[PDB]
């Protein structure tokens, strides 16, 4: 309850020091061994929602995946094995763009270069406006699939990057899938951003270890 | 302090804003930590770059200090002024 | 006479807000002007002229939950209204460059004066005047 | 039951909606009425 | 590896997203017909929705053009001001391509306005760039007529006024005031205001407000205006139904509950709810195939099971029993012989509901005859559905003359439940208005609701640590937290599970150490704390010491 908030000389050196290499070993062993079968069974059961996810994406509802545990592998498996091939074999090979929000070294201009190359026939918002005006006359067929891991990523958290991603979802011929880990993630988006994003919210918590994301921050600083 | 009736406008808080602006233009007031005019162009460039707290906080909550003390007020303000009696505490 | 009685220099229900937004603003004004000492004293069952102080997100959420009319809890709509408040320049932050709300060093403060929150409370029928 | 709980938590359209009477309840009602019907 | 890169592009019978119902007994033809019917109704709805949106945008653009080019013969050269209340950065304006006068749109984002110098430099840069396609200071404005032979008209679009430094804006306005000395320059100002004129009156100096106010216009372009367009959208949703589907009281109540939570962008949310409800109905209910009464011939015993489980049917059978109907009818319906209730169902499918026609009649009567427009059509439909229409009509005093005409009696037709939309399972809330915080907290505390030989005993470390986090104080000495977490662990079972692996030499090498348990506990604790930092649960006091942490969330709020 809320009353639990109102009703509320040792050092870390007293604990035995663990090196980074020693840190990796136990982490890997307990990630691979412990809770293997039940989590794999949960993943296999969760795969049953692939037709629903496909239908939602074709209707234009963006997918936001949240909950405790890593969501990179789930999105990779979905987008690679189910979404992209079926779109090609039912519309008649669809390119898929993967953005790593867990990397602080990203740049929005670099991603926009790939977007322009993949979408625009031969001041980012000015070009996005031209894309929107162009794709109005284009048929309502999915041409590019966009996957954005960690919409709460360090550089991704910034308002400009969120604005750039928000104007992307106006075009129906673009499929957007995003994931978040922060509990206060909805604080980032206002009504205008929510309207442009068109997320349908799905909790996909799986207690999957964040092995990849742990590489960009040093545990030795703790 | 006025006899009543047998059967001095308190100006609105919005109209006072012009008077408040005039009293800051004419250098009676100053900001709490107003550095003022910079000595050289290099420091002036940084001063024009950095935005202080006083440029963001609301109009009615900007702290000011006074350049004229009430003693000088009573010395200068004519005794015939209708607020002369309030020059002291 | 009516032309002279008013300056008419003004550029012209003053702020259309959802109930969640109104209660969030009410709680934020309490946070920005009430000492952290009195939170447990007043809200747990166990100043008009100074500049507002900063407050954390958890204090705002706790006071909002305590004053919202069984728990309301925090859904996506609550945080969406909170972000709308910031976008509307009703709540200020402690940052000016590269806005990132999730950075753990950013605090919040109220930009709405007393004369507006008074009428908001009147429209809500919430008696703030008895909390000070 | 486990599958229905995770379907409800996941917000899946595969989970049935409790607007109509459940199959088991109506089956029990039909069997109990029919057992004394003849 | 590609995982370390910021971003990268990956390249890889005919499927229909609808899944078989009746445990797979549904035929391909039935699935195809359901898919086609869904597409038909969905496209018919969008043909109205997109038309309404286009009409709204065209009307807004026409009004903007009228305001911009509403030429007024003012003797004094002054700015032209347009205040777009409740507007956003998404809107756009196209100017006239006049012959004698050149018109340029100038966008001014807050990032482009850190100081007056940068503002003027960028403004002149864009002004020069625009004139470069005809065939950085105010001297450019002075020399424009000699450089390009044409008059200059500038339209300034302040894209987001609230975030702009108002002192810098005031100085910039005073700077632009100097341009009136030129005989060939005209300036127009566009203000994207989110809330009201109050913020501008508070922040700008009262001298600049007088400069703006001499020639200004005020226009409310918000998406919500007296239910004018929401009522039309809802009526179009009723129309595209054609009486093939009905609305329940609970569904309309849910819609009304969620609409009031957003004040500026209600139309998109309403469209979201309607489209998702239509999708759910066409995905979940098998009887949607029988929307066309031609498809009734495809009935089967499994469909008779659904028909029998209709509440109306359930009480109709008991009514036959209690009214002493012949037992032959009861035996026939139990044994599903002679199926005359299928003929009754055909009649039901043919029977048009008078609710839609009466609602349209009442709406048009209010709009034209009673001349009442300040009403929500959703509330009117809800009161019609509950049957409390008289109370809703009593809101307006002019209804007394026509209360008899406007009165409507609801009818609970048999088998109507199979063709109604309602919120009964909570699916429409878990995905459209989730309790994002509460769901995560519950999963941390109630992991048994997610997860289906140490795996059988110990819960995932994150939830067990969240237990202590809920038990934890506001500020924590991290060493004590690690001690408690270590104490909660099953030390001997963990050691045995570690020793289970015979070939992982590096694991046994640490297992030989007496401090193995402490090190393993510390590694797990640090990984969990890093995850908490990613999730926003913990905040360090690193400036003083990394050894103390602060909680960032509490349960139940």
């Amino acid at each position: 309850t809320f009353e639990g908030y109102f009703d509320q000389r040792h050092t870390m050196s007293m604990a035995p020091d663990v090196t980074r290499e020693e840190f990796s070993l136990v982490s890997n062993f307990f990630n691979e061994n412990f809770q293997k079968r039940p989590r794999q069974k949960l993943f296999e059961i969760q795969k049953k929602m692939f037709p629903q996810y496909w239908f939602e994406l074709t209707q234009g509802f963006s997918l936001l995946f949240y909950g405790v545990g890593s969501k990179r592998n789930f999105l990779e498996e979905f987008a690679i094995d189910y979404l992209s091939p079926k779109i090609a074999y039912s519309q008649l090979s669809i390119p898929c763009l993967i953005l790593n929000g867990y990397n602080p070294s990203c740049n929005y201009r670099d991603v926009f270069k790939e977007i322009t190359d993949l979408l625009v026939p031969a001041h980012v918002i000015l070009q996005i406006q031209k894309m929107i005006d162009f794709y109005k006359n284009q048929p309502l067929d999915i041409k590019l699939i966009l996957v954005v891991h960690n919409l709460d990523g360090p550089s991704i958290r910034k308002n400009t990057f969120q604005t750039m991603l928000s104007f992307l979802s106006v075009i129906r011929q673009i499929a957007i899938v995003a994931s978040t880990d922060h509990i206060y993630a909805p604080l980032l988006w206002d009504n205008m951003k929510a309207q442009n994003y068109n997320f349908v919210f799905h909790d996909i918590s799986n207690f999957e270890p964040s092995t990849v994301e742990s590489t960009f921050q040093d545990v030795m600083k703790m | 302090r006025i006899p009543t009736v047998a059967p001095i406008k308190l100006w609105l808080k919005k109209d006072v804003k012009n008077v408040w602006e005039n009293l800051v233009q004419l250098d009676f007031f100053t900001e709490k930590s107003a550095v003022g005019l910079r000595d050289n162009a290099t420091a002036a460039f940084y001063a024009s770059n950095y935005q202080f707290q006083g440029t963001m906080i609301p109009f009615d909550l900007r702290s000011y200090q006074m350049q004229i003390i009430l003693q000088e007020l009573r010395r200068i303000i004519p005794k015939s002024n209708m607020y002369y009696s309030w020059t002291q505490l | 006479i009516k032309l002279f009685l008013s300056t008419d220099d003004n550029l012209s229900q003053t702020y259309d807000l959802s109930i969640i937004s109104k209660y969030l603003l009410i709680a934020s004004y309490i946070c920005s002007y009430l000492e952290p000492r009195y939170d447990a004293s007043i809200f747990s069952r166990k100043p008009r002229y100074l500049q507002p102080s900063l407050f954390a997100i958890e204090r705002l959420l706790a006071i909002f939950q305590a004053i919202f009319p069984s728990l309301m809890k925090a859904n996506i709509e609550v945080f969406q209204n909170l972000s709308e408040l910031h976008t509307l320049k009703l709540i200020a932050t402690t940052m000016n460059k590269n806005i990132d709300y999730l950075s753990p060093k950013v605090r919040w403060k109220v930009n709405v004066p007393w004369e507006i929150i008074k009428e908001i409370s009147e429209s809500v029928h919430f008696n703030i005047s008895d909390y000070f | 039951r486990y599958d229905e709980i995770i379907f409800r938590k996941l917000g899946s359209m595969l989970q049935t909606t409790n607007i109509l009477v459940t199959d088991d309840q109506y089956n029990i009602w039909k069997k109990r009425i029919e057992m004394d019907l003849a | 590896a590609d995982a370390q890169r910021s971003h990268y592009t990956v390249y890889p019978d005919k499927h229909i997203p609808f899944v078989k119902l009746l445990s797979g007994k549904e035929s391909e033809v039935n699935v195809e017909k359901r898919w086609e019917l869904y597409h038909q109704l969905h496209s018919h709805f969008h043909d109205q929705v997109d038309h309404i949106i286009d009409n709204i945008e065209a009307d807004l653009k026409a009004e903007i053009s009228d305001l911009l080019y509403s030429e007024t013969t003012q003797k004094r050269r002054c700015f032209n001001t347009i205040f777009l209340l409740g507007s956003d950065s998404t809107t756009k304006i196209e100017l006239k391509d006049e012959s004698s006068r050149y018109n340029v749109l100038i966008e001014l984002t807050p990032k482009e306005s850190p100081n007056v110098r940068m503002m003027l430099r960028r403004s002149m840069y864009k002004l020069y760039s625009a004139a470069d396609a005809e065939e950085y200071d105010l001297s450019l404005v002075e020399n424009f007529k000699r450089l390009f032979g044409k008059d200059l008209a500038m339209v300034f679009n302040f894209k987001d006024v609230d975030s702009i430094n108002f002192n810098t804006l005031d100085n910039f306005i005073i700077l632009l005031k100097s341009a009136f000395k030129y005989d060939h320059v005209k300036i127009s100002l566009i203000f994207n205001i989110n809330t009201n004129l109050s913020n501008i009156e508070k922040n700008l100096r009262q001298s600049t407000i007088r400069l703006l106010k001499r020639n200004y216009h005020k226009l409310d372009v918000s998406s919500n205006k007296g239910f004018k367009y929401g009522n039309q959208i809802f009526q179009s949703f009723l129309d595209t139904v054609d009486g093939k589907l009905n609305l329940s009281d609970r569904f309309v109540e849910f819609i009304l509950s969620k609409m009031a939570n957003n004040t500026n962008h209600n139309l998109q949310l309403l469209t979201k709810m309607l489209d998702y409800s239509l999708m759910s109905y066409f995905f979940q209910n098998a009887f949607s195939v029988f929307i066309d009464p031609v498809n009734v011939d495809f009935l089967n015993d499994d469909y008779l099971k659904i028909l029998s489980r209709c509440p109306t049917f359930m009480f109709f059978v008991e009514g036959l029993i209690k009214q002493h109907a012949p037992a032959d009818e009861i035996l026939s319906l139990l044994t599903n012989k002679n199926r005359g209730l299928e003929e009754f169902f055909v009649e039901f499918l043919v029977r048009e509901n008078p609710i839609n026609g009466h609602a349209k009649f009442v709406a048009r009567f209010l709009e034209e005859e009673l001349n009442i427009t300040n009403f929500n059509l959703i509330e009117l439909y809800h009161n019609l559905l509950i049957g409390k229409l008289d109370s809703y009509l009593d809101r307006w005093s002019a209804c007394k003359e026509y209360k008899d005409r406007l009165h409507f009696e609801p009818i609970d037709t048999i088998f109507q439940e199979l063709f109604t939309l309602d919120n009964r399972s909570g699916l429409l809330t878990q995905s459209i208005f989730p309790s994002y915080k509460s769901n995560i907290e519950d999963n941390l505390l109630s992991w048994e609701q997610v997860l289906p030989d140490l795996d059988k005993i110990m819960a995932p470390v994150l939830g067990q640590l969240f237990k202590l986090y809920r038990e934890a104080n506001m500020t924590i000495n991290i060493y004590d937290f690690y001690i408690a977490f270590r104490e909660t662990l099953p030390k001997e079972e963990i050691l045995n599970f570690i020793r289970k692996d015979p070939s992982n030499t590096k694991l046994l090498e640490l297992a030989e150490t007496p401090d193995a348990f402490d090190k393993v506990a510390l590694i797990l604790f640090m990984q969990a704390i890093f995850a908490f930092e990613n999730m926003g649960l913990i905040k360090f006091q690193s400036t003083k010491s990394y050894d103390l942490v602060e909680k960032c969330v509490w349960r139940g709020i």
